[PDB]
């Protein structure tokens, strides 16, 4: 029973680290989707803010 | 740093310096009577160490299991009595627990098992309490070994560390060894030795048991009482040196009062 | 708003269990955790445009208005798609292994499902048998039992 | 402030001022009892509280004539690298006459391999 | 007036007794038990700068402190509990911290909501 | 300067009047005394209580 067992919840074990990993290489490359706008929104202002 | 503060701190160490100087008057004749009453049984471990010099016997490769005992009273302000034994007692089954003996240790007394219960909170067989607070005697040696016996444990090697009372500044904290079972205390010193069997070996070794506790509990007991009379007069001299400077704050802050209250006068007149 | 969602995965994540790897998953969630809400401040859109409001009410234009007009009129330079190789080769091997370990511990049951039938078998009375008895408790050839 | 001097120094700070604040607050005790009538755990902010008051002093350029001994000047990287390793408790074996006057924390263990 | 009448007896349950510095005997089902209570809710107690809470983002951390739901963690590690458990109520929780700004109380149901979240949180935070 | 009436002296009670570390020493050792006496008492009532009935 244990041995059975052993193999059984092993593998709902090896599916929670493609999970994990999944979400987690789309969401460090979403981090940097913004932030690659946000330091073009940071030069706009920047320009104009001398000027003033 | 007001004048009511300094009241009150310095009329706190008046009531302490007393207190203390009292307790050592205590204590000096609590020492006074455990002088005397250690010279009798200072004869009573001369004779088991007189039948080990005859007959030198050894524990010789390795045991299965093993005892460690260690004396003390349950009565702080005593210095450094009780971690002079506890910090002995880790200093040896760190060296042992590598040729393989299972250790298991028994502290009499409430202060060592204080100590040692957050690191060898495990090899506990036995405790005990109310040591010294009456003083100690042969009676209450045959409780620690009788108890030792309804307990199941074959101990086959052990030891007892107490302070071995020098004088009224030093005790020296020394170890004694224990051969318990009848395999290493018969051996070739032994082959001289007649009409004692296996059981009478069993019988002999037993009364031993309450016999070296009996020798510890008449050392670690005159040295908790010298060590309670020399670090009571350190606390009363250490008082002394408190107050003295703590009344000439206090008398230049009487004295700086008079003349700051008076200046409120004379220029509350002048201003009219 | 490009955001995706997941699983419930924090309490037997970190029992991956590899080969004395807990350093392995320790690390992971401890990246999954700062990476979450940092990137959800992320994912859904830029605020307003700051530079229009203020280049108009100054006067000095000729690289004001102009250079809100040539910067702000191209394509957001978005990431590279570079995680795609351990998304199957990963999965597939422990779905594989998932397949022999299931029936190799299936023969192990099912062999362990004929030991206690055949001890049933032994056994129909307690004055059964000299024969049957003598499957389970051993018997040898000679000079084999020293006491 | 964290956001200024860096979260990582901010916390060598905060934690050194929590450590000498316990060696001032049982000095009442100390000196009446002693320091034998204390547990285990307050004999290790005692003891970690005299290398660290130690270890405040230094050497100045414009002291060289008194005394004759050279002005030490220590950088800020190697301040925070060096009171780490008293307060993590690596250094709990070199005396405290070691980590007297002396500029970075290399001296310190140098001053301590003097003395043997 | 329900998490910080019962928290005010118990921190005034430790002031009495918490002032020792040198121990010499050892009372764990008798004394230590309450004074691991205090220090969970000291370290409770201290705050940052310039980022004030709400009243039903203190509500929620301070049911986990004295529902004994902390005496399994070291004291060393209760400010980083608290950020972490803060950011995930926020978060994924929003719609239960409103029944308590708008009913005012903290009721039996929403004493059974938030018996889970404490322990499936306390499940998976150091992993 | 205690033996002179001109000269100050201390009342009994002073060191907790204080508040200082030995007032708290003293404070705290007595809860931790008065606090494990108030369960030997409390489990010891229910059948004391039994035996005023029985006699």
């Amino acid at each position: 029973i244990d041995l059975e067992k052993s193999q059984q919840a092993l593998v709902q074990k090896r599916h929670y680290l493609f999970d994990v990993q999944r979400n987690n290489i789309a969401m460090a490359l979403e981090v940097t989707y913004r932030e690659r706008l946000h330091r073009v929104y940071k030069e706009i202002k920047n320009r104009l803010d001398y000027h003033i | 740093a007001t004048l009511k503060d300094i009241t009150r701190r310095l009329k706190s160490i008046k009531n302490i310096q007393k207190i203390t100087k009292s307790m050592k008057m205590v204590a000096a004749a609590k020492y006074a009577r455990a002088e005397r009453d250690l010279k009798p049984a200072r004869v009573y471990g001369i004779g088991s160490l007189a039948l080990y010099e005859k007959a030198d016997i050894k524990v010789p490769e390795d045991k299965k299991k093993h005892l460690i005992i260690g004396v003390s009273s349950d009565r702080g302000l005593c210095g450094a009595i009780h971690s002079s034994v506890a910090k002995q007692i880790k200093s040896e089954v760190a060296n042992l627990t590598a040729a393989g003996k299972e250790v298991k240790i028994v502290g009499v007394g409430d202060k060592i098992r204080g100590i040692l219960h957050r690191t060898h909170s495990d090899q506990f067989l036995v405790t005990f309490k109310e040591v010294g607070r009456k003083p100690p005697t042969f009676g209450d040696a045959s409780v620690i070994a009788l108890e030792l016996l309804n307990s199941g444990y074959e101990f086959d090697e052990g030891s007892i560390i107490f302070n071995r009372f020098r004088s009224v500044i030093s005790y020296k904290t020394e170890e004694k060894p224990i051969f318990s079972l009848d395999t290493v205390a018969s051996a070739e010193s032994m082959s001289i030795y007649d009409d004692i069997d296996a059981d009478v070996l069993r019988n002999y070794q037993e009364y031993s048991l309450a016999n070296i506790i009996y020798y510890s509990l008449k050392e670690s007991t005159t040295s908790e009482q010298s060590a309670r009379m020399t670090a009571m007069d350190n606390a009363s001299k250490n008082a002394s040196e408190m107050i003295d400077k703590l009344t000439l704050t206090f008398n230049r802050t009487r004295q700086a009062v008079i003349t700051k209250e008076l200046i409120e006068i004379i220029s509350g007149a002048a201003a009219l | 708003r490009k955001l995706a969602l997941k699983a419930i995965d924090w309490v037997a994540f970190g029992e991956i269990i590899p080969r004395n790897q807990k350093a392995i998953a320790n690390s992971l969630k401890s990246w999954n955790e700062t990476l979450s809400t940092r990137l959800a401040a992320l994912p859904e859109k830029p605020p307003a445009i700051d530079w229009a409001y203020y280049k108009a009410t100054v006067a000095k234009a000729g690289l004001v208005d102009d250079f809100e007009k040539k910067f702000n009129a191209l394509k957001v330079p978005v990431p590279e798609d570079k995680y795609t190789a351990l998304v199957d080769a990963e999965e597939q091997e422990d779905v594989k292994r998932c397949a022999e370990f299931l029936s190799l511990s299936k023969a192990r049951i099912e062999a362990y499902e004929k030991e206690l039938e055949k001890m049933k078998n032994i056994i129909p009375f307690d004055q059964m048998t000299i024969e049957d008895l003598n499957e389970v408790f051993p018997e040898t050839k000679l000079d084999k039992k020293k006491y | 402030d964290p956001n200024i001097v860096g979260s990582e120094h901010y916390d060598v700070a905060r934690g050194v001022q929590k450590i000498l604040q316990d060696y001032k607050s049982l000095q009442d005790i100390i000196a009446i009892l002693g320091m034998d009538e204390l547990s285990e755990e307050d004999k290790l902010t005692v003891s970690r509280a005299r290398k660290i008051q130690r270890f405040l002093s230094q050497p100045f350029q414009v002291a060289e004539v008194f005394t004759g001994h050279l002005g030490k000047l220590v950088p800020l990287k190697e301040t925070i690298k060096g009171f780490q390793q008293i307060l993590a408790g690596e250094y709990d074996h070199l005396p405290e006459q070691a980590f007297y006057m002396v500029g970075p924390i290399e001296e310190a263990v140098a001053k301590a391999d003097k003395l043997a | 007036k329900q998490v910080a009448g019962t928290m005010k007896l118990e921190l005034a349950q430790y002031r009495e007794v918490a002032a020792f510095a040198q121990f010499g005997s050892d009372l764990d089902a008798a004394t230590q038990q309450l004074l691991s209570r205090g220090v969970r809710l000291t370290e409770l107690l201290k705050q940052g700068q310039y980022a004030p809470m709400a009243i039903e983002e203190q509500v929620a951390v301070i049911y986990a402190g004295v529902r004994g739901y902390l005496d399994k963690l070291e004291p060393s590690k209760i400010t980083k509990f608290e950020n972490a458990f803060l950011s995930h109520v926020i978060s994924q929780h929003q719609a239960l911290l409103g029944k308590i700004r708008a009913d005012g109380k903290i009721s039996e149901e929403t004493d059974a909501k938030l018996k889970e979240i404490v322990t499936n949180f306390l499940a998976g935070f150091e992993a | 300067s205690s033996d002179t009436p001109e000269g100050v002296r201390s009342g009994a009670g002073a060191v907790r009047d204080a508040g200082g570390a030995f007032g708290k020493k003293e404070q705290a050792d007595e809860e931790r005394y008065f606090r494990a006496r108030a369960r030997e008492q409390l489990a010891a009532l229910k059948k004391h209580h039994e035996n005023e009935i029985s006699h």
